[PDB]
């Protein structure tokens, strides 16, 4: 597991140099920025059991199928195993979030979850559907300026996105 | 095209185009402008045509794509939406040449010896096709839907 | 031919002791089941088309 | 699926032994039992769309709310209400798989295992179904014995439920 | 047009010298195989459409020569490859049956190279198809049956290269 | 009266050792009742060992002991009586144990509770006979009294997957819940008639004419952003 | 290709007309002038044609210059029922051989 | 039959027959007294060849029988049945003629535009001859079962 | 572990379809025959160690290279273990009879067998022999007649012989 | 390969392969395992030889991706490293040819034209090559390693 500041450690640990000191200057901004990274998160983590139910009933309006008797997530013991299984996706990418690097999301959620939708029988193509629904309420969660100091937050925004649509090409 | 076959039908003939065949061709191009928009609405609506097209395929025909359908898993239902974008694809070149002529020769001659010969259900795809012609001619008013809807069901007459 | 009618020119006739037998497996109370998987393919629940009979069966005669 | 037969094969192989005249008794007991069962769950069968309307507009009645609010999670709109009577749909289907194969095993499977996670996360009564149920428990019209086992696998839904 | 019969009689004929002991030798030896090869070429008339199902999809199914562009894209375009090989698994049986090349080409090999070039058909892929034909051909009949019926595919496959 | 097959070993993570004094960030968490929980980190506990044996899927309402999780909290059995209270547990026959064959079941039954990988693929025929003779609970206590049991976990430690990661890397193996599931691809594959017929709903609709082809610089688009 | 003619199937098979009647038909049809016609030179169809009505290769330069003069003045439909019209179709196919 | 094809193509050439016909016609009449042992076996257990045959066909494709599917009920499911007494029957008929002529012109000939315009799946049929094919194979020995079966799998190749 | 009642509940289920009037009384069909399903199984598990002793004497009037030195079932560790996988045979066989279809003998004994013994070099076809001398030895045990009086039973032991040749060709 | 240029040498000298020529046909074809398991470790190591082969790249030429460097951006830099999976593709081809001659007409004959008429440094592209050999020479052994890095010293050569 890393963070944003180790892989500018262990990268330059292979090299074999000291830091620079115009690399300090990336490592400075980062903590410059460490106070709206922790409301992204806090956002998130906050409204997390309705991001989740929100997004599990409008996949369910699309694709009726999968609940339908005969259907993969039918019963009462797989609704909740596909409760839990976008619940699992949301924990790992607000961990890659706080950490500032997605390598604890590829690394105990994503090594190798395609390979068990093919032995599962699961449509892998139906939960990148369904984090794309997650991933529109947490962006549109971490736009809100209540509690909070106005300012532009787009750069942060846009990197909470990019491990939302990381995790739905690595089940497909 | 109409602008092609009347050529070729005159061609064969020995004899020039009549003003049957020339005042077609003038009411032809003046539908020009009028056929691009008709195609401009399907071009960047295939998510929705493809995708719903899909929909009440599955809905309609669960066979194909249960466990033993020719379209079973995530593999074969990535590719039996894909036949869909096809066709859609050509439907789009038929209503800017005015005619099946695009959709003729590709898509439609020998259509039955693939599908045959790939285990496909070719009733199967006919069911596709109608699909996706409720949600095109859905997409249109009701001048344009007597042509989107009048492309598709061509479609469906030969490929059965 | 009078000798031959109602039995012996019915071909479906000789199947239909075993072909409704066959065909009397997980019957459906409501409207919705025969989910096949998980898609809708419902029912009709008539008198008519639980025997699978259609316009085209009574307007035969 | 729990059944009396799976059971008695089931000791047979905790100890990997072979099956004796202490499970064949035990599939012997639900042969006697099955005659009062399947005359059961073909009355449920036979009357399962007077029985479905009928306890939907129970929880109606004693619950007007439901009826009349907004949100997702309740049947005042023509969807909601169809969610509605298909889950009663699935309640009275599991009593007649259960009385078929004469244990709680289909309702183990489909209805019981993971009930609390869905209808909390759907923001669903428990007060609703059996309400629903206890519509079906005293209106199927049963008499006898063929009531009797009827009401104890309507009645294991309800203490699931409760 | 000559079966190992013709051929053998041909070759006897040509020197104006009888059938002697070394032309019946490979007569006798055809003769052992007749068995064989009836039984080969009966399978294979079974599963015709089978067999090349299985090649196309084994080799070229899903290449880009199936994508547009590629070689095969048109229906008429795949309708056409199926009917052309049919002839290579048609002509092979007859080729198996007779126990000598000369009706491949004579009917098959003459001009296809250069019409395929004609047409740009690719060669690469229409060679690979019927060794992949010629995998599944070795399923069916046997390995001693499908040594025979495989010993005409790459007869076609050499030729047509 | 009939040893068992004598199988060979293979080449593993935890038949060696680590030299990791003082170990960072990748401890797996060592939660044990030697060090005397409160009650409401006896809580901390149960789960992992739910989490453990189970997956996280099945700590259902239904799924939940909670007889056995009285008797541990009085400190009536141990921790490795707790764990083969799970194995005999029935949501554990039923769920795990009735979907898969002997040979995969032996695969669950060292990933969970041994926290290693199987050697080959013989130690599965080699242990797998003693499932189909003296049953599961005599399965379980000679597979809870071997010396890889009582080496690393003993009688107080809930057990977990042994040195997953090497220590200056950051990618390591696989996960054992996601290594092998529920069920796998061949019971899967033959009950396709009664169960797990789906068929699969609509991917995406990607165009034809947008897919890259060999010298195509679309294909190094995922190389250039690992820069 | 599954291509059919099933009108021409009909009155051939019932003998409403001959088979050098179907072969005509078929000869004036479309499947056939997309196929041996459009792709091909005046020149060349007139040869295409004897392969296929008549069964031979032209026979000498006057055989051409009337039989082209015939496609350049009445294309398809003039040269294949100049073919079909022939004696020399009728002394090996009257009606009934193909 | 094997004679009358055999006549009809030396009738053709404007010629006789050639040993290549003639003990072949031989052949097959003194063939003749194991056709009809073959035949009278599928004759009589058309009750278990026909009704085990829909038993592995349902099994196999459910949707068929399931609602919406064409079969189902029991009225299209005693039809169901019946097409399969149909072929079996034509299978007793190419045993002893020795040859797919009578099930060529009764059967197959044109049996897709039947099946397609009766809205039943093809393919489906076809499942449903193989699942005959197995049970009238189990019946008879390892030398006729290569005929039996042999004619099943033309009709299983023709029907697709 | 399914018997005949759960397999037609779990097709129906998966359809969302109730249960038919006609289907229903084809399980009280099996009920009525539920004593001579029974006592078919009080004859088979009774003389069940005369089973095993009977057919693997008389495997080796047949195949006498098993015992032979450097044969498969040669030494008294093999020895012990081929008495072994035919008693585990015919028990799983009376557990099918007592249920109704074979789904407890293809979930827990035959699925995956074949790569079991290609894998420890015993003879594929040589142990389904041995399984065709227990079915001979226990369908004329099924048709002796002591104590029970006398009726029509050739259905059901035709299913006992159905299970013997089903566990029969999962071996070769 | 060295197969088809002994022979076209020999084939201009109007005379068979010598001694020389054939004892090395002889000498390839046995050195023909031992190449198959070379390339072979190149051939599912791209990922690493690539990736850090434009590691040091990028530490040696810090002007090719700065901004104004021809590989700026996410755009360029992924095409900067698809010309190195080029590269490597073709040493992979003449470690089995036995020669540069698949490398010499892909890659090499008129290289300087392409790169000198898309802007690019051609002794940049030299340094990446370079930067791979490391890495490759690192995955194999001392006796492969004279092999590998043997071609791509002769790429090194034709490239400036
Ligand atoms: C452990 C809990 C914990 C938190 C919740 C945060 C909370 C937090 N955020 C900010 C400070 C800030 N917070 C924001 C955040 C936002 N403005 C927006 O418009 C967005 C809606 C939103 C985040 C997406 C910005 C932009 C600043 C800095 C103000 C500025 O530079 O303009 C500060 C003041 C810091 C300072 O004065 O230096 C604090 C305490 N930090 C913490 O330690
Ligand atoms: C512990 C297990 C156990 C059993 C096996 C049965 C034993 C048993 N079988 C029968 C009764 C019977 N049992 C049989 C069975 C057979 N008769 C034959 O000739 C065959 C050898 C054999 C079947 C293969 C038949 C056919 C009857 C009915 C008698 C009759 O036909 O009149 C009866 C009388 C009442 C009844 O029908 O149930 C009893 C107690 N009961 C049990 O509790
Ligand atoms: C280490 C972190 C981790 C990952 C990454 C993980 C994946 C994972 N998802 C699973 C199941 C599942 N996943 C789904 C999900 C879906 N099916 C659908 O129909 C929908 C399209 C979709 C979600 C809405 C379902 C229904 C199951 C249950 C399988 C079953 O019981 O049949 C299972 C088997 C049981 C379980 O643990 O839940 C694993 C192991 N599990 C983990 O513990
Ligand atoms: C432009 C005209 C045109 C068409 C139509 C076309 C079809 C086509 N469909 C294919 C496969 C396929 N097509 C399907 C289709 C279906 N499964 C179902 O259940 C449905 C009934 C149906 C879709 C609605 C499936 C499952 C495959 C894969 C079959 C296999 O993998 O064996 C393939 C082989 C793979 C490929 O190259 O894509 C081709 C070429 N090509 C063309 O050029
Ligand atoms: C066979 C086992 C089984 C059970 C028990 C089950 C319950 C179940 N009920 C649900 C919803 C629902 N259930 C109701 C039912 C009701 N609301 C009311 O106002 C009425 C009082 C009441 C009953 C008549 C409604 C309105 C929803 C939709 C709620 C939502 O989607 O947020 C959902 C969410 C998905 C959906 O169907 O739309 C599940 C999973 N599903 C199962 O597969
Ligand atoms: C009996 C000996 C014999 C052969 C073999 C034969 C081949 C032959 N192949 C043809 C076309 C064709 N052949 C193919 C075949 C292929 N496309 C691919 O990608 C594959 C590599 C390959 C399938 C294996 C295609 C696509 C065409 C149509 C070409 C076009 O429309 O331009 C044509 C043009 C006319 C027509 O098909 O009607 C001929 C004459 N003729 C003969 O008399
Ligand atoms: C069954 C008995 C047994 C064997 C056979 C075994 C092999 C073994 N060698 C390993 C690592 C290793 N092996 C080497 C050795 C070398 N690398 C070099 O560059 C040198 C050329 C060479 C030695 C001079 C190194 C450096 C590692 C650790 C890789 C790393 O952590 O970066 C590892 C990874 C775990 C570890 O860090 O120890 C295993 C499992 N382990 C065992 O327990
Ligand atoms: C375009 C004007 C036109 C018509 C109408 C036409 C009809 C026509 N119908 C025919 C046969 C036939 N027509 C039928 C029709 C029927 N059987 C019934 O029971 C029904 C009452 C009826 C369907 C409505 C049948 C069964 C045959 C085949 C007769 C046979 O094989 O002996 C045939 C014999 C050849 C063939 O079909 O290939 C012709 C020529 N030809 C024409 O050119
Ligand atoms: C001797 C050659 C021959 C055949 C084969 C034949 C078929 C034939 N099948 C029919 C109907 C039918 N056939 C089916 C068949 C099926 N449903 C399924 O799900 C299965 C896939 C399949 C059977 C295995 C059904 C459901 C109908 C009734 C369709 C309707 O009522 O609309 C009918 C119309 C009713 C009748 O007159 O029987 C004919 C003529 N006729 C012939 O002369
Ligand atoms: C799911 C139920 C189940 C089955 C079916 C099963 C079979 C099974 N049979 C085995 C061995 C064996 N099986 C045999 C049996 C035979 N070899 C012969 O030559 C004869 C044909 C036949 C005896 C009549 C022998 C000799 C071994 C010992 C192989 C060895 O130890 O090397 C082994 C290897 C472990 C051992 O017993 O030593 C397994 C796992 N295990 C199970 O858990
Ligand atoms: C198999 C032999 C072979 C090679 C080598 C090859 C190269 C090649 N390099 C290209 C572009 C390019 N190549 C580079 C390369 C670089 N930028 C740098 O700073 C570095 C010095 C260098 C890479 C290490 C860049 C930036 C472009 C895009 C230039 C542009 O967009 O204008 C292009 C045009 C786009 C394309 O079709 O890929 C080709 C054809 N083609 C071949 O067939």
């Amino acid at each position: 597991m890393l963070d944003a500041f180790a892989k500018v450690v262990a990268q330059a640990d292979a090299r074999g140099e000291f830091l620079s000191n115009t690399q300090i200057d990336a490592l400075s901004k980062m903590v410059k920025e460490g106070n709206q990274r922790l409301d992204i998160v806090n956002k998130v983590t906050s409204n997390a059991s309705a991001i989740v139910t929100n997004s599990a009933r409008a996949l369910f309006a699309e694709q009726p199928q999968l609940i339908q008797p005969g259907g993969n997530a039918y019963t009462s013991r797989r609704m909740a195993a596909c409760l839990r299984d976008m619940e699992i996706v949301l924990r790992y990418v607000s961990y890659a979030m706080i950490a500032g690097d997605s390598s604890v999301l590829d690394d105990r959620c994503l090594n190798g979850l395609r390979e068990t939708y093919q032995a599962l029988g699961t449509p892998g193509s139906s939960v990148a559907v369904a984090i794309q629904k997650m991933k529109d309420a947490s962006v549109a969660l971490a736009n809100d300026t209540t509690g909070t100091p106005i300012g532009d937050c787009s750069s942060l925004v846009a990197e909470l996105a990019g491990y939302f649509d990381r995790a739905a090409v690595s089940v497909v | 095209s109409i602008v092609t076959k009347s050529i070729v039908n005159a061609d064969a003939e020995a004899r020039y185009l009549s003003p049957g065949e020339l005042d077609r061709i003038k009411s032809f191009v003046l539908s020009g402008q009028r056929r691009l928009r008709i195609a401009q609405t399907l071009t960047e609506n295939r998510e929705r045509i493809v995708k719903q097209g899909g929909q009440q395929l599955f809905q309609r025909r669960p066979d194909v794509v249960s466990p033993g359908g020719n379209a079973y898993g995530e593999e074969m239902t990535a590719t039996c939406l894909r036949d869909l974008d096809y066709y859609l694809r050509l439907v789009t070149y038929g209503i800017i040449a005015g005619d099946v002529t695009p959709i003729e020769e590709i898509g439609l001659v020998g259509v039955k010896e693939m599908y045959s010969a790939l285990g496909t259900p070719i009733s199967g795809v006919a069911e596709g096709i109608r699909c996706m012609k409720d949600v095109a001619c859905s997409l249109l008013s009701g001048e344009d839907a007597a042509e989107v809807g009048f492309y598709f069901d061509y479609t469906l007459a030969a490929m059965q | 031919a009078v000798k031959q009618s109602a039995a012996a020119k019915d071909t479906v006739e000789t199947w239909r002791a075993a072909a409704k037998e066959m065909a009397a497996m997980r019957g459906i109370s409501p409207m919705g089941e025969a989910y096949f998987g998980g898609i809708a393919q419902k029912v009709d629940n008539g008198a008519l088309a639980q025997l699978g009979n259609k316009a085209s069966s009574y307007k035969k005669y | 699926m729990k059944t009396p037969i799976t059971e008695a094969i089931a000791t047979a192989d905790n100890q990997g032994r072979f099956l004796s005249n202490t499970e064949l008794q035990a599939v012997n007991g639900r042969y006697q039992r099955a005659t009062a069962s399947l005359t059961a769950a073909k009355a449920l069968t036979g009357s399962a769309q007077r029985l479905i309307t009928g306890a939907a507009q129970a929880v109606y009645n004693k619950f007007p709310y439901t009826t009349q609010m907004p949100g997702p999670a309740y049947a005042s709109s023509a969807i909601g209400k169809a969610k509605c009577a298909r889950d009663i749909g699935y309640y009275l289907r599991m009593v007649t798989y259960c009385l078929v194969v004469g244990g709680t095993g289909p309702m183990d499977e489909y209805l019981v295992a993971g009930l609390e996670e869905i209808n909390r996360s759907f923001d669903l009564s428990p007060s609703w179904y059996i309400e629903a149920l206890q519509y079906i428990k005293n209106s199927h019209g049963l008499s006898g014995q063929v009531a009797n086992e009827a009401n104890a696998y309507i009645d294991y839904a309800i203490n699931t439920l409760s | 047009m000559q079966d190992a019969i013709t051929s053998v009689i041909n070759a006897a004929d040509v020197q104006g010298k009888y059938l002697d002991a070394n032309s019946v030798e490979k007569l006798r030896g055809y003769f052992q195989t007749g068995e064989l090869r009836v039984r080969a070429a009966a399978t294979i008339a079974a599963n015709a459409a089978t067999i090349i199902k299985e090649a196309v999809a084994k080799s070229l199914l899903y290449s880009d020569i199936t994508r547009p562009g590629g070689n095969m894209y048109t229906t008429r375009r795949y309708a056409a490859c199926i009917r052309d090989l049919d002839y290579y698994l048609r002509y092979a049986t007859y080729g198996m049956l007779a126990g000598d090349p000369s009706i491949l080409d004579e009917r098959v090999l003459n001009g296809l190279k250069e019409t395929y070039n004609s047409l740009g058909v690719p060669i690469g892929a229409t060679i690979q198809a019927i060794q992949a034909m010629k995998e599944v051909t070795g399923s069916l009949v046997g390995s001693d049956a499908g040594k025979e019926m495989g010993l005409y595919f790459d007869y076609i496959c050499s030729g047509l290269s | 009266s009939i040893p068992i097959l004598k199988y060979s070993l293979s080449t593993q993570n935890q038949r060696v050792e680590s030299f990791e004094v003082n170990p960072g960030d990748e401890q797996y968490r060592i939660y044990s009742t030697d060090s005397l929980p409160s009650s409401s980190e006896v809580d901390q506990i149960i789960w992992a060992a739910y989490r453990q044996i189970f997956s996280e899927h099945q700590i259902l309402k239904s799924t939940k002991q909670p007889f056995l999780e009285s008797q541990l909290r009085f400190n009536q059995i141990s921790i490795k009586d707790f764990i083969k209270g799970l194995v005999l547990s029935a949501p554990f026959r039923d769920l795990n144990y009735n979907v898969n064959n002997n040979y995969r079941f032996v695969e669950i039954c060292v990933q969970r509770v041994l926290g290693r990988d199987i050697y080959n693929e013989r130690e599965k025929i080699a242990w797998s006979i003693i499932i189909a003779t003296q049953g599961l609970e005599g399965f379980i206590d000679t597979l809870l009294n071997t010396q890889e049991y009582l080496s690393n976990f003993g009688d107080s430690i809930v057990p977990f997957q042994r040195r997953r990661i090497i220590p200056q890397r950051s990618k390591g193996e696989m996960p054992f819940n996601l290594k092998t599931p529920r069920y796998g691809i061949e019971f899967r594959s033959k009950l396709a008639a009664t169960q797990f017929s789906w068929a699969s709903p609509i991917r995406r609709f990607r165009p034809q004419e947008q897919q890259p082809k060999a010298g195509d610089p679309a294909l190094f688009l995922n190389m250039v952003q690992e820069m | 290709y599954g291509f059919s003619f099933s009108v021409l199937e009909s009155q051939v098979k019932n003998g409403q007309i001959s088979i050098k009647e179907f072969v005509r038909s078929l000869g004036k049809s479309s499947v056939y002038q997309k196929q041996f016609y459009q792709p091909y030179v005046n020149s060349r169809v007139v040869e295409l044609a004897f392969r296929h009505f008549l069964g031979r290769n032209l026979s000498s330069l006057a055989e051409f210059q009337k039989f082209f003069a015939i496609l350049s003045k009445k294309g398809l439909t003039g040269l294949v029922d100049s073919l079909i019209n022939s004696r020399e179709y009728s002394d090996y196919f009257n009606e009934e051989t193909v």
